[PDB]
């Protein structure tokens, strides 16, 4: 929605003598501002926009130009309060995690990731809007057993990872150190069959296929706990209804002997007397 | 570069009663439009814009815009000529991906994809002009061996998956299977001390825990691997060194005595 945690941009190269009006006139091209946070000795700060439209319109057209002789620098800032989910049922919507996980806070986004076909793929992302209502629904998560349907499967929620595939690696923020010139000698290219290259590559190549073959094996065993477990429902389901009214009625039975004794000695301690 | 695959747009929700014309005026705001393939009976379309920039604001100012009683829906198309590539070294970086790969066709996109601090997670995702051209670049990696950096790491090549981010799964198709609904009727809970539902939800965190633990376990197994390999770096470069040299040494001593016997019998 609007002044989400999506519309949070990273200003950075700041001239120092930045103000917070001067960024406020900036920003007056692309409506209201929200929190002006700067800091003014290490020229960048936090700033909130509109709306996601805006926020990415003003990010492109605001980052490259100069600024009293310091290029802009407006990139995207990392989600601070996401949280992925693990596990998902077979049959599970955005909304379904926007109405659950509302509990714990507010849900800016939620999604469930989707393949090409249209096949959940089990996992999800969830952005809330603060920390602390973050931590409080991971950690309650973790504690408790957060279900989300009849399908009596909880979920298990971690934190995501924010991978970023937008920058790379500019050369310039690599070191270029000893170990760059060290490891920049030879171009890329194959390796020559027979040679000292080759042979190493292969050695490096079949201990990537053990990756392979062990994550296939974990992935296997994972799969057959689970069908078992997914055989194992009924039987237990039927245990238990069976287990609970033993339980009750053994509970019902006792208060009924409890409550024909306690008349039987009233009635006898007033006939006695 | 202008016109990427990148710049491709998904067009959705087109009224089957439209035209090319109308379809180049509706952008004709941002510039010339390029590619224009337009299918009538699933009412979809697609679209090629000059940049990045232009494709963003255009995605974000015409989404969600009625149009003749139809809300136009634009999205982003599948990049099907992608290739993920990974082992990468850990100085690897945009234009090396884009020039090595170039020897197997044109290069769109190629980036390293780095955590959060901005470190190399070791592997990366390159972007081909052409699918046909991937092809060849996964099988020539694949069966050929590709090195990157002085320490020989090969990149091992595999097909890349679709997955969308911005768009979930739809709650009209979720409800288009009937027992979903029926599944919905108990809401999102935390499970009650003592029910059945509880006690089940225990079993399914052991579970989760032990594949956790796997995991972890499989991970410094490799991690180990990885530094046992690395160590032995000098020790097989000298040992393969001097057998070159032994096998060299072994023949010009073959030779010597062949030559030798033959002119002793001369003499």
């Amino acid at each position: 929605k609007t002044f989400t945690q999506r519309s949070r941009l990273f200003v950075g190269n700041l001239p120092p003598d930045i103000t917070e009006e001067e960024m406020r006139k900036l920003f007056e091209k692309y409506g209201k501002a929200g929190e002006v946070f700067i800091h003014k000795d290490k020229g960048f700060g936090f700033i909130r926009l509109e709306t996601r439209t805006l926020a990415e319109i003003a990010k492109v057209e605001l980052d490259n130009m100069p600024l009293r002789g310091k290029q802009l620098r407006v990139r995207f800032a990392c989600h601070s309060a996401s949280l992925t989910v693990r596990n998902l049922p077979q049959y599970v919507s955005n909304e379904l995690l926007e109405e659950a996980f509302s509990v714990f806070g507010q849900v800016e986004r939620a999604v469930v990731i989707v393949d090409d076909r249209g096949r959940p793929s089990g996992k999800g992302i969830v952005e809330f809007s603060g920390k602390p209502a973050a931590r409080k629904a991971l950690d309650r998560c973790s504690e408790g057993s957060f279900l989300l349907t009849t399908f009596p499967r909880p979920v298990t929620v971690e934190p995501m990872d924010q991978l970023d595939d937008e920058e790379g690696l500019p050369e310039k923020l690599v070191i270029k150190n000893q170990q760059f010139h060290k490891e920049r000698e030879q171009p890329p290219r194959f390796a020559q069959p027979g040679s000292f290259e080759y042979e190493y590559a292969m050695r490096w190549k079949a201990l990537i296929e053990m990756e392979k073959q062990q994550q296939d094996q974990v992935d296997r065993n994972i799969k057959e706990a689970r069908e078992k477990l997914e055989m194992e429902m009924e039987a237990a389901r039927h245990e238990h209804q069976v287990m609970l009214m033993r339980q009750d009625l053994m509970r019902r039975q006792e208060e009924l002997r409890r409550m024909e004794e306690l008349h039987n000695q009233e009635v006898q301690k007033r006939k006695q007397l | 570069k202008t016109y990427t695959q990148r710049c491709r747009l998904f067009v959705g929700n087109l009224p089957a009663d439209i035209t090319e014309d109308e379809f180049k005026r509706l952008f004709a705001k941002y510039g010339e439009p390029g590619e224009v393939f337009i299918n009538k009976g699933k009412g979809f379309g697609f679209i090629k814009l000059e940049s990045r920039a232009l494709a963003e604001i255009a995605k974000a100012e015409l989404d969600d815009t009625p149009m003749r009683g139809r809300q136009l829906r634009v999205r982003f198309a599948t990049h099907a000529a992608a290739l993920s590539v990974r082992n990468l070294s850990p100085y690897v970086s945009n234009e090396l991906l884009e020039e090595a790969f170039s020897q197997f066709g044109p290069i769109e996109r190629a980036v390293v994809i780095v955590d959060d601090r901005g470190r190399s997670t070791g592997k990366g995702i390159v972007e081909f002009a052409s699918k046909p051209a991937a092809r060849k670049a996964f099988e020539r990696c694949s069966e050929g061996v590709f090195l990157l950096t002085t320490t020989p790491r090969p990149v091992i090549v595999e097909p890349l998956e679709q997955l969308d981010d911005e768009d979930g799964l739809p709650e009209k198709l979720a409800q288009k299977n009937p027992m979903y609904q029926k599944e919905r009727e108990t809401p999102p809970r935390f499970a009650q001390h003592g029910t059945f539902e509880y006690e089940y939800s225990q079993r399914w965190k052991s579970l989760d825990e032990m594949e956790k633990q796997q995991r972890e376990q499989v991970e410094k197994n490799m991690k180990d691997a990885k530094d046992k390999l690395e160590s032995e770096m000098e020790d097989a470069y000298h040992e393969h060194q001097a057998n070159l040299l032994r096998q060299d040494l072994m023949r010009r001593q073959e030779e010597l005595r062949r030559m030798e016997e033959l002119h002793s019998q001369e003499m």
